[PDB]
């Protein structure tokens, strides 16, 4: 019964954010963590009574206030040097008892909104050399040049989402890993039967959901605004 | 050191075999020991909890706890592709009324694929028709891929796709670049090629 | 058994003039070493023995966090309990919780207990197997089934079988000159003339630790329970205890009445006479 | 050391 | 609710001798509920600055407290302890005897 909002959040460097956390389990204690990629969990703030919150290991730049038992709103400030992380809210009955986590909120703070780009999605038809030697055929999809990496890819065969024969990279790669604000690229592959791909009535589409800015955010550039949008690419069967 | 330590290095276990994830801690009046499972991009899911010395069985995994020697383990039977995740170790602390989490151990079950047909195909764009990607697929489990040493070439890691229509899985990776002069026999040179590959024309 | 660690918690309600008052004390053997009082000024777990003072600040910060939550748990316990019996909000009630473990001569787990009382009478207790419960009344089984479905006895058994003996041994070794000592009783006898024919012989036993002691009266080598007054053991405040037992005796034959003091620091029991 | 935070009745 | 009568004991920490400083103890035990007023008296007047121990109870859930103060006994100095509980209709006074 623990919930967080939103699942994906994005703000500009210099302003404050308020990550909300509601608790339905009537647990006395609540916890706030941040999870950086490949570095585990780190405690930010925790409380055990209704109005008794205590600082964690890294409380620099973080503020919290538990005014009532139900909510544990953690507000991050500009004093945080590296706010971009995966924020996880947990709650439990006692300080020494096992905790349960909410869905988590991924916050991404950038220098300026110019680094936000929706993904360019394209599909690549199978090769006829693979169709003969394997009696199978893969459809490779590419979402390139997007930031931040708030992307969920899915394949849709004949209008319905499928999971069989689908493989998606666990986490996208930085197109230029030397840069801090580098774009990301994600790949996926849908392998179907050779006799299935050669059917012209079969429809293939690679769907890539992107979580960027909201429409109420200000955008001063002349380029297309990187709002939370959908980008996809289609493909049809070919007997050739 | 930390109150709870565990080998964060990525451990691999064949499909169907038994995975043994270990975890040690510093005694802080530690009394309760837990195991969390966290898939990539999601929240840690509580999957195991033990409180006394011995083994506790539930599902396809067992929790083994020893308190004389500070360590708690998690054995997983019949390793399935859905078990590939990082498993976090949790140990409570009566000294301080605290709760501590380990850094996590990334588990990746590798499929036991037989009769492989390694090859590198070229897939052109369905609509653009002037973009090109390369597909290293159907290679066995021993083969690994590495990142490209060129900023213009992009390489992805392995990936196990499961066709439930048939009864086989296949590892596959993809390499693409904007060089507009690149041939698929040039990116995967950085990785160890099993020499059993077939490069089409 | 040989040694034991115990905790005592009380929460008395004060309807109309404040929140329930919470008091927690801890004892090893017969020596108190920690305490807490919501009415006290420190608002922290305070030390009451010399050896416990050497613990780190993480120990005191943790023990303070527990009583601050334990007091809150007893507050919702008092409000919930007045509905179990449908008692008014004007009646003042109290809650008592206690637990602890007993160790043997090998300093290993020998016995564990965890009990709960409401308004001075038994409510619910963990059996000696540390796996079952003993509910007193009908409303006492409401929390038993609530605690059986939550597997409370499993996590309570761990304190008594586990960290209680592992932290009792830690206290027995750090405070060795205090807890592992044994003070033999300093005994004497007084004579008080009651009447022309009778006089009371009072057998004293002072400055002894631990508190367990037995005072027996004998006449010509035979126990005499009649005409004997025994008072319960008193804490001296010196960290030791006091106790005495008297007997009214016909005047002139006090030679036959013999006192007997049995204590841990006495292999053979002492024998006290007037002359 | 004290026990875990107790269960409410 | 269970209500019990406090058992009062008045005594000195060490064997009382005249002129030497000692401590006067008042050990109430076996009472319920918790609230209880205990005052150490010197020749009928209330002694300020008396220190009591922490509130603890026995197996039968009855509390026991120890009220002590530093004093010096003479031959004709009367000391006593005055307890007040909801069990007592009026406060009970127990005098201190050098032989009890």
């Amino acid at each position: 019964g623990i919930t967080q909002s939103p699942k994906y959040l994005f703000r500009k460097e210099g302003q404050n954010v308020t990550l909300s956390c509601e608790q339905n389990l009537n647990h006395d204690a609540m916890y706030w963590y941040r999870q950086d990629p490949g570095q585990g969990l780190r405690l930010i703030y925790y409380s055990q009574i209704v109005n008794d919150f205590q600082k964690g290991d890294i409380a620099e730049g973080y503020s919290v206030s538990r005014e009532k038992k139900e909510s544990f709103p953690l507000t991050v400030t500009s004093a945080q040097k590296n706010p971009t992380a995966f924020y996880l809210c947990a709650s439990s009955m006692g300080g020494t008892y096992e905790q349960y986590f909410g869905p988590g909120t991924r916050l991404t703070v950038t220098e300026d909104l110019k680094n936000v780009f929706p993904p360019e999605v394209a599909v690549f038809e199978p090769s006829e050399a693979e169709i003969s030697h394997t009696q199978k055929a893969t459809l490779v999809c590419l979402a390139t040049g997007f930031y931040p990496d708030h992307v969920e890819l899915s394949w849709w065969v004949n209008g319905k989402e499928v999971h069989s024969g689908v493989c998606t990279d666990p986490q996208p790669l930085k197109e230029q890993p030397a840069l801090n604000d580098s774009r990301y690229a994600l790949s996926s592959r849908l392998r179907v039967s050779a006799t299935f791909w050669q059917d012209p009535r079969n429809h293939f589409r690679c769907q890539v959901q992107f979580y960027g800015l909201s429409e109420n955010d200000e955008w001063t550039q002349d380029r297309a605004k990187p709002v939370t949008q959908i980008v996809s690419a289609e493909a049809w069967g070919r007997a050739d | 050191q930390k109150e709870v330590e565990q080998n964060s290095g990525p451990l691999s276990v064949p499909e169907g075999a038994i995975a043994s994830l270990n975890c040690t801690y510093s005694d802080r009046g530690s009394q309760s020991f837990f195991w969390y499972r966290q898939y990539s991009g999601k929240s840690p899911e509580l999957i195991m909890s033990i409180y006394s010395n011995g083994d506790k069985e539930d599902g396809r995994f067992t929790a083994q706890l020893n308190k004389a020697s500070q360590y708690v383990s998690l054995l997983i039977r019949d390793s399935q592709p859905s078990d590939s995740a990082t498993y976090l170790c949790a140990v409570n602390a009566l000294l301080g009324n605290q709760f501590y989490f380990g850094t996590g151990t990334s588990l990746t079950v590798i499929p036991n694929i037989q009769n492989p047909d390694p090859a590198v195909y070229q897939l052109r764009d369905s609509k653009s028709s002037d973009k090109s990607v390369c597909l290293f697929t159907d290679f066995d489990s021993q083969t690994n891929v590495s990142q490209s040493k060129d900023s213009d070439v992009y390489i992805t890691d392995k990936c196990v796709l499961d066709m439930r229509s048939m009864d086989f899985k296949s590892n596959s990776a993809v390499a693409w670049s904007n060089k507009s002069d690149f041939a698929c026999a040039n990116a995967f040179n950085n990785s160890i090629i099993p020499e059993d590959t077939f490069f089409p024309s | 058994g040989s040694h034991s660690m115990r905790y005592f918690f009380t929460s008395v309600s004060r309807p109309g003039r404040g929140e329930p008052r919470f008091i927690a004390v801890g004892y090893v053997d017969d020596t108190q070493f920690v305490r807490f009082d919501s009415d006290a000024a420190s608002q922290r777990m305070e030390p009451r023995a010399p050896w416990i003072e050497q613990e780190g600040p993480e120990y005191w910060d943790g023990e303070t966090r527990k009583v601050k939550a334990h007091s809150q748990t007893h507050r919702v316990d008092l409000g919930t309990l007045r509905g179990y019996y449908n008692q008014s909000e004007a009646g003042s009630h109290t809650v008592q919780r206690m637990y602890g473990c007993d160790v043997g001569s090998d300093w290993r787990f020998l016995r564990g207990y965890h009990q709960y009382a409401y308004d001075g009478k038994d409510y619910i207790a963990l059996k000696e197997d540390l796996r079952s419960w003993t509910a007193a009344d009908m409303a006492a089984q409401t929390t038993k089934h609530k605690w059986e479905a939550a597997h409370v006895a499993e996590q309570l058994r761990a304190y008594l079988e586990g960290t209680c003996v592992e932290w009792l041994r830690r206290y027995l070794e750090n405070g060795k000159e205090t807890l592992q000592r044994t003070d033999a009783p300093k005994t004497h006898m007084t004579h008080h003339a009651v009447s022309d024919h009778e006089a009371t012989l009072r057998c004293w036993a002072l400055s002894f630790y631990p508190a367990e002691i037995t005072l027996t009266w004998q006449r010509d080598g035979e126990d005499q329970t009649q005409d004997t007054e025994l008072v319960e053991t008193r804490p001296a405040g010196d960290g030791t205890f006091q106790k005495w037992a008297a007997v009214v005796v016909p005047s002139g034959q006090e030679q036959r009445y013999t006192c007997h003091v049995q204590h841990e620091g006495l292999p053979k029991p002492l024998t006290l006479r007037w002359e | 050391i004290m026990d875990q935070v107790p269960f409410s009745v | 609710m269970i209500q019990r009568t406090p058992k009062i004991q008045v005594y000195s920490r060490h064997p009382a001798e005249n002129g030497k400083s000692n401590f006067l103890n008042c050990y109430v035990s076996g009472f319920h509920p918790s609230d209880i007023e205990v005052d150490l008296l010197k020749n009928g007047e209330r002694i300020e600055k008396v220190e009591h121990s922490d509130l603890s109870f026995s197996k039968d859930w009855s509390f026991y407290l120890l009220y002590y103060t530093e004093f010096t006994p003479t031959e004709k100095d009367e000391y006593a302890c005055r307890v007040n509980h909801v069990t007592l209709s009026q406060p009970k006074i127990v005098k201190w005897d050098r032989d009890m």
